[PDB]
């Protein structure tokens, strides 16, 4: 049941998702695993299982929270409109992006850098970060619409696309 | 090895220097047959093909497609005269607030006779207008 | 010879100042300029400009060979060093004099010896200069005399200076003549400023620095061979035109002025320096989206950027200076409580602020024959009311909110009202104090917090370091930002290297 | 309190002025979807627009 739905978030040390138990694997196989290495909510996150791993239930619950502030109760109705015309003009956080970009074309940068200053303010809320890390799936908001993002992170991997980044970006 | 400002173009290999790079191709769009050939429509009292819309248009609101485009015919020799944007200016604007898409040929090049990338440049103004209503 | 054409080498403020001395002598004037500077006001002011290369000044404005050049290729016979890179290179200037070019400045030995520290000692004590006995002064404060001399050994005090305003040992605030010193203390300071000058064989114009300590014990502290950039409350106050002094002097001509003139008022200057005062005056690149200058009486701007400028992180700060005149001290400070209310600048943080306050202060103002300022009182006493810069960004939930500014006439007062968008006096839009522009980690990547040039790599390849541990020093607007390495691990991949050009956000190391 | 209110940028008026300026601003300052034209529209039996215009007009709310 879990698996079917849309987003999975899971708390550290408290949270694990397996098919299988580790006394039943060893009794099978005798494959020897911990819980936090079969189970463990940042290996189901780097896996790409889990979409987001966080400490507390309360922590959560704001996840929660965030993430249903972006999106429709349903297909048919529209999301929430949020502080729409802020800054109607080119700021100086605009005129920033002009040297954002390194001169030597292998210089790595982190694209959160850009992703900050092009939407309307630094709400850019992350989704599976750890999977597939040379991307990055976001919500935003462009003049209070939400938008999804997919943009590539050459701080990782040098941005290639891999396996993870792939099937991420493709459900996203 | 210095150079008076006239000559100087700060280096290409630079990301200020690909912006000014793009500063210099779009101002070279606003005159793709030099600028005698403005000089000679104003001197009719006519505005050329971006004035009459940056006029139509709500002020600002013109965000122009395929401005860099250029032709690609080979044929009787218009490989030696190809003009930034084949001849039409291409976009979308509001008009007193509410969103259009707009074309605007320019008889300056070849006389607006359509062409390849000129009749691409429509037909995309086209289909965003269709899909976008 | 004599100047016929100059070739000046310096950005903003002073190359615009030699410049207009260089048109008021009638000289043609060569401005030089690094690829940030191709918009500057002295690349427009200059009669010609000739590009340098390179980003950084250590690329564009110290090499000498691009100067050199430059001189060659404008047909310039004169050199002017501006305040910053060269003006004490003195194997720059040798360099120069070697080209056949004038040297609008000092000897190069002069300029060696006195920048030698024991040597300075040395011609002090043999010029018989006050020198501090032994101590350690704890509230001194920062005095200093503006020396003319010509090749013949002529030498004018023009005038006193009190710099005593600093942070960072970096002036602020200065004012011309010094204050509230004795007859005795005036004398004694002219008079050692000339005997270190001709005792050091020194010609051309520069200054000589001292300290008072709060028993009135002068000090000599150091000579700085160049109009230092507060000449302009001297000119102002003495009347001379320190540059064409300059001039006058490289041209090998007798000094006109005969004795040391007599100053008329008071003048201060304040140094419009594009730091954030509410934080702990930090340099910030920006965009200058307006700029309109303090105008009137006894108001005078040098400024080196205008209306739609971008200061880079590359170069010293300082965007201007403002200079007010007055017929007595407290003439002057209500001039200049006038021209810092009357100026706005937009777009990046400044000074300004910082200005207005302490124009107000009763530490500043005085008791009428003693003032409590020291060279530490900005750090140490001075209370930062300033807030932080924000600019124009919306930071609580009202802010988000559009607004309409109307004038509106009331019995006949003009008032001017802002009217909220939506006020009861966007069908379903909602209100939030919206996200700040930061990232609120774990990652491997060490990144470069802030455009600027690696001045030293710390880490080797393949070197384990410490959460703490010094990974690079990066030079951002001639400050160093040490950054350090945020987790234990080892550098694994590694870009940078000394004298790269490196913007926000880059990847400097991974630390695995 | 992050209501947005009136800001008086310029100048000060006396309490009356302020009353007057007050004053002057103040006096200043359902479904049918019977006939809606994405009915009258003409639709081929396989166009995607049954969904994405039709439907997410008479189900949207
Ligand atoms: O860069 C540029 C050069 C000007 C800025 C530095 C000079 S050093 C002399 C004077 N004293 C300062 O504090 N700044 C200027």
């Amino acid at each position: 049941s879990p698996i079917q739905t849309d987003l999975l978030v899971a708390v550290r040390d408290q949270g694990y998702m397996f098919i299988t138990g580790p006394d039943v694997i060893k009794d099978v196989t005798g494959e020897d695993v911990t819980f936090d290495e079969l189970g463990g909510a940042d290996e189901q996150a780097k896996r790409g299982n889990i979409h987001k791993v966080v400490n507390s239930e309360a922590e959560a619950y704001q996840y929660v929270r965030d993430y249903l502030s972006f999106l429709p109760s349903n297909h048919f109705d529209n999301p929430p409109i949020v502080n729409p015309g802020m800054e109607p003009e080119i700021t100086p956080h605009d005129l920033e992006l002009d040297s954002i970009v390194p001169d030597a074309d292998n210089m790595a940068y982190d694209m959160h850098e850009i992703l900050l200053r092009i939407f309307d303010d630094g709400d850019v809320f992350e989704i599976a970060e750890q999977r597939g890390p040379a991307m990055i799936t976001a919500f935003a908001r462009v003049d209070g619409h939400p938008v999804g993002v997919i943009a590539n992170q050459p701080m990782v991997l040098s941005g290639a696309i891999d396996n993870e980044a792939s099937d991420k970006a493709a459900s996203f | 090895v210095t150079e008076p400002s006239a000559e100087h173009q700060v280096d290409i290999h630079t990301t200020a220097g690909k912006l000014a790079d793009l500063k210099r191709r779009t101002e070279e769009t606003l005159h793709p047959v030099g600028e005698a050939a403005v000089d000679k429509v104003h001197a009719k009292g006519k505005l050329t093909a971006r004035e009459r819309i940056l006029a139509l248009l709500d002020e600002g609101s013109f965000v122009e497609l395929d401005a860099l485009a250029k032709h690609r015919s080979t044929n009787f020799g218009l490989e030696k005269n190809r003009p930034l944007g084949d001849g039409v200016i291409t976009g979308y604007g509001t008009i007193d607030g509410r969103d259009v898409c707009i074309f605007s040929q320019d008889a300056t090049v070849f006389g607006g006779s359509l062409g390849e990338v000129y009749g691409e440049k429509i037909v995309k103004v086209q289909e965003l207008a269709i899909k976008t209503g | 010879s004599k100047i016929s054409k100059v070739l000046v080498a310096n950005r903003g403020e002073i190359a615009v100042r030699v410049i207009r001395a260089a048109k008021d002598a009638g000289l043609a004037s060569v401005a030089v300029y690094a690829e940030p500077d191709a918009d500057a006001p002295h690349v427009r002011l200059a009669d010609e400009a000739f590009a340098l290369g390179g980003q950084t000044s250590a690329e564009s404005y110290l090499v000498f060979e691009k100067i050199l050049d430059a001189a060659e290729k404008s047909g310039a016979n004169a050199i002017h060093p501006g305040y910053g890179f060269l003006s004490e290179n003195a194997d720059f200037a040798q360099a120069v004099i070697d080209a056949g070019l004038i040297w609008i400045g000092p000897s190069p030995q002069s300029i060696r010896d006195l920048g030698d520290k024991v040597t300075a000692r040395h011609i002090a004590a043999r010029a018989k200069a006050p020198l501090v006995p032994g101590r350690y002064l704890d509230k001194p404060r920062h005095v200093e005399a503006q020396v003319i001399a010509d090749q013949h050994g002529n030498v004018v005090v023009a005038g006193t200076r009190d710099c005593s305003l600093q942070r960072r040992f970096q002036k602020l605030v200065e004012e011309a003549p010094a204050p509230f010193l004795t007859d005795a203390q005036r004398k004694e300071i002219h008079e050692s400023a000339k005997r270190i000058c001709k005792e050091a064989g020194y010609y051309g114009a520069g200054t000589v620095e001292y300290l008072v300590g709060q028993d009135g014990l002068i000090s000599f502290l150091e000579v700085n061979t160049r109009l230092q950039v507060e000449h302009p409350v001297t000119e102002e106050t003495s009347g001379i035109d320190l540059v064409r002094q300059q001039f006058k002097i490289a041209n090998g001509e007798p000094l006109d002025i005969t004795e040391d003139p007599t100053p008329r008022g008071h003048s201060f200057e304040f140094r419009i320096n594009g730091e954030d005062a509410g934080r702990g005056f930090l340099p910030a690149p920006g965009p200058v989206t307006k700029f309109v200058a303090p105008t009137g009486p006894g108001v005078r701007m040098d400024s080196g950027v205008e209306t739609g400028s971008v200061i880079g992180g590359q170069f010293d700060s300082m965007l201007a200076k403002l200079i007010v005149t007055g017929a007595t001290r407290e003439e002057a400070l209500e001039r200049s409580r006038r021209a810092l209310a009357e100026f706005t600048v937009e777009g990046l943080a400044t000074v300004i602020p910082f200005h207005r306050a302490v124009v107000s202060d009763p530490a500043f103002i005085g008791d009428g024959e003693k003032f409590d300022v020291h060279t530490r009182w900005i750090e140490t006493e001075w209370n930062n009311t300033v807030e932080p810069f924000t600019g124009g960004d919306p930071i609580e939930e009202e802010d988000t909110v559009p607004r309409q500014t109307v004038v509106v006439e009331v019995g006949g007062r003009r008032l001017e009202v802002s009217l909220p968008g939506d006020l009861a006096i966007a069908p379903g839009v909602v209100r939030k104090k919206p996200k700040p522009r930061k990232r609120g980690a774990s990652g491997d990547a060490v990144t470069a917090p802030m455009q600027g040039t690696v001045v030293k790599v710390a880490v080797e390849e393949g070197q384990e370091v410490s959460a703490g541990d010094l990974v690079v020093v990066l030079e951002a607007m001639k400050m160093e930002n040490p950054v350090t390495a945020h987790k234990d691990g080892t550098i694994t991949g590694l870009a940078v290297e000394a004298g790269a050009a490196i913007t926000q956000g880059t990847v400097i190391a991974e630390i695995k | 309190d992050h209501e947005a209110h009136i800001k008086v940028l310029r100048g000060e008026p006396t309490p009356e002025e302020m009353a007057a300026l007050m004053a002057v601003l103040a006096s200043a300052g359902e479904r049918n979807m019977w006939g809606h034209p994405v009915d009258k529209l003409r639709y081929s039996v396989f166009s995607w627009q049954r969904v994405t215009l039709l439907e997410r007009t008479h189900m949207r709310r």
